[PDB]
RNA sequence: CCCCACUAUGCUUAGCCCUAAACCUCAACAGUUAAAUCAACAAAACUGCUCGCCAGAACACUACGAGCCACAGCUUAAAACUCAAA
RNA sequence: ACCACGAUCAAAAGGGACAAGCAUCAAGCACGCAGCAAUGCAGCUCAAAACGCUUAGCCUAGCCACACCCCCACGGGAAACAGCAGU
């Protein structure tokens, strides 16, 4: 068989390449807002809980801890 | 697929139809706003 | 019989048998072993199957 | 009536079956008898070679 | 383990084994043969602390023994060959298939399963119904509802206590 | 005899016991698929009252129901165990079997 | 592309990463060689049973979501617009 | 007619059953049990699809739901044809 199919697939994956490292800094930067975001929806999901138990505020000595950090 | 395989997938689900231009309408009213040719 | 319930088990004793759970409580043994599967669906019929004149009338 | 006649049922099918299982019984005490006169025999020569 | 003076199970039922010079019993024990030997002695031990027939080996018992030594061997292989990955794989196989050997005793012979337990010193334990991956957002939330249960609780119990002195006031 | 519970009796497994006097006992029924016209268990989990904890995970128990729930979740009591794992006796000689094999023979007792 | 020099790297140790045309592109178990042998080519045609997978092309080994020691990554993986083919 | 220890009819309550699509909604977060109570135990649902989102009146001798909105309607917004004819 012919390699056409392939060769398709292959210019695809060579030019996402190229456009993710033409693009790397501004990728970066908009993949550190997403985490940010994630984990003000983390935090949002866990304060509904005991917000809805009858709580108001979190158990004592809990604090949430930073579940997307590189770190 | 096996009977079992075609018990649990169940009956084929077919996407629900597109919808066209006109938005599952015959028709639909519109207002020009402008006029050309197009090749 | 789509209320009756029925349960397989396999292997689980040496000879092979039915049993009837009825709703007075009592229990109906059925051993079948050496029998034919023609031989089974005839012994059920008359011992706690309904007959022809009952299904008639329905 | 049907219950009682299920229950001789049963019990004439279990006559049968204790007869089936005393001739099963003399055929398995035979070939029990062969295998451990064969196993003897394996057994005294491995030991008789260990020996 | 068993002593290194220990005999060959091959050799420990030829008559005359004891009366033979102290080489010849040092050629004939443990300590100049392979593990796997020892290996069978252990098995031997356990068939008859265990099994009813010790001469039976095809039984469900038998098999969960021999299986029992065989783990045994590659958990003190995989102490001094900790990246043997060849080993690893045989020993996650064959524990595998021991607790498929117990579910089917348990199943079947249960006198005979708890005697297989505690010979062998097996702590029989029930699958999880679920697999699925405790990833970090589901460890934290799990977690949480726990603290939150348990101080809701508490808070419970502080309005029964408030409500019965209020009650006894009354009176 | 009357009860409001639907199921008035039904066989099952005992799946739980981590109750305090009930056994968590999984039911299986054959359905039949409309499709393919084949039948397929479907399973059912009932609560059933234990007072004695007699029952043990995967022995088979029969449930009666009773005449009105005594829990949320709890609308039979047990009633029989039909087969206790791995303590089966064969209800067609009355001798005790481990699997296909008889551990006591019926030619003991004649 | 050809010649020379030299580095990361190929090696060891301790941890990661988890991807291949990872393809013998031919799943596991059991069985058959008779009937119709059989689109083509390839490595002859089939049966029982089970799991996995597939449903025009392209968009797309992509977007978003989620998970991950991975932060120019991997896994899962669409839709809109477009075509009457591929 | 009134009574029928009843029949018919049919609420509430209890048990069972009961739409479609999406798993890129995979965990839900108290969802269980025992006890006369006190209280004790830590369970309950879920890849055989829980929980969630979206779509839709339905299984048509008819049925379900709604009746301007706040699911409800003390109260509030506010002043109501989704009764017929009509605009
Ligand atoms: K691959
Ligand atoms: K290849
Ligand atoms: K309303
Ligand atoms: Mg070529
Ligand atoms: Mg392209
Ligand atoms: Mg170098
Ligand atoms: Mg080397
Ligand atoms: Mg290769
Ligand atoms: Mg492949
Ligand atoms: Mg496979
Ligand atoms: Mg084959
Ligand atoms: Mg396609
Ligand atoms: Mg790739
Ligand atoms: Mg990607
Ligand atoms: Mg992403
Ligand atoms: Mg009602
Ligand atoms: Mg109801
Ligand atoms: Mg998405
Ligand atoms: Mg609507
Ligand atoms: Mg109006
Ligand atoms: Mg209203
Ligand atoms: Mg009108």
């Amino acid at each position: 068989k012919n390699v056409l199919k392939i060769r398709r697939r292959k210019m695809n994956h060579h030019k996402y390449r190229k456009l993710v490292k033409k693009t790397r800094f501004l990728r970066r930067k908009v993949q550190e807002g997403r985490l940010r975001r994630k984990q003000i929806k983390f935090e949002k999901d866990l304060r509904r809980i005991w917000l809805k138990a009858g709580l108001k505020e979190a158990p004592e000595g809990w604090q949430t801890p930073k579940i997307y950090l590189r770190g | 697929a096996t009977l079992n395989q075609m018990h649990r997938l169940g009956p084929p689900k077919r996407p629900p139809r597109k919808l066209g231009p006109t938005e599952g309408r015959p028709q639909l009213k519109g207002v020009v706003l402008c006029t050309f040719t197009r090749k | 019989n789509p209320w009756v319930q029925i349960m397989m088990f396999k292997n689980m004793t040496p000879s092979p048998f039915l049993r009837f759970y009825l709703d007075s409580g009592e229990q109906v043994l059925v051993d079948v072993e050496t029998k034919s599967n023609k031989e089974i669906m005839e012994h059920i019929r008359k011992i706690l199957g309904k007959n022809e004149e009952t299904l008639r009338e329905e | 009536e049907l219950m009682a006649w299920n229950q001789a049922e049963n019990r004439r099918l279990h006559e049968l079956r204790i007869a089936r299982l005393r001739q099963e019984e003399r055929e398995q005490e035979q070939r029990q008898a062969l295998e451990q006169a064969r196993k003897a025999e394996e057994v005294q020569a491995w030991a008789q070679r260990k020996e | 383990d068993p002593p290194p003076s220990t005999l060959l199970k091959d050799y420990q039922n030829v008559p005359g084994i004891e009366k033979v010079d102290d080489v010849v019993k040092r050629l004939l024990s443990l300590e100049m043969a392979n593990k796997k030997e020892m290996l069978k002695i252990k098995q031997e031990q356990f068939m008859k602390k265990i099994v009813a027939n010790p001469e039976d080996t095809r039984s469900l018992e038998a098999r969960i023994i021999a299986l029992s030594v065989k783990i045994r061997s590659y958990e003190e292989h995989l102490e001094k060959h900790r990246k043997d990955k060849a080993h690893k794989r045989y020993l996650l196989m064959s524990i595998d298939q021991r607790k498929k050997m117990l579910k089917n005793l348990r199943n079947t012979n249960y006198d005979v399963f708890e005697k297989i337990c505690w010979g062998l010193g097996i702590e029989y334990t029930f699958p999880p119904l679920y697999y699925r991956r405790a990833h970090r957002r589901f460890v934290t939330k799990k977690a949480l509802c726990i603290r939150v249960f348990q101080e809701t609780q508490k808070l419970k119990k502080r309005r029964r206590a408030l409500k019965a002195a209020a009650a006894a006031q009354k009176q | 005899v009357r009860s409001s519970v639907h199921a008035r009796w039904i066989v099952g497994k005992v799946i739980g016991t981590k109750m305090q006097k009930t056994a968590k006992v999984r039911v299986t029924r054959l359905v039949l698929d409309p499709y393919l016209l084949k039948y397929f268990n479907k399973r059912k989990t009932y609560f059933a009252h234990d007072a004695l904890q007699q029952c043990t995970v995967g022995d088979i128990v029969l449930l009666r129901a009773l005449p009105v729930p005594r829990a949320k979740h709890v609308k039979h009591e047990l009633a029989e165990i039909v087969f206790k794992v791995g303590k089966v006796i064969d209800p067609v000689t009355g001798k005790p079997c481990a699997g296909t094999t008889y551990l006591e023979s019926p030619l003991s007792s004649e």
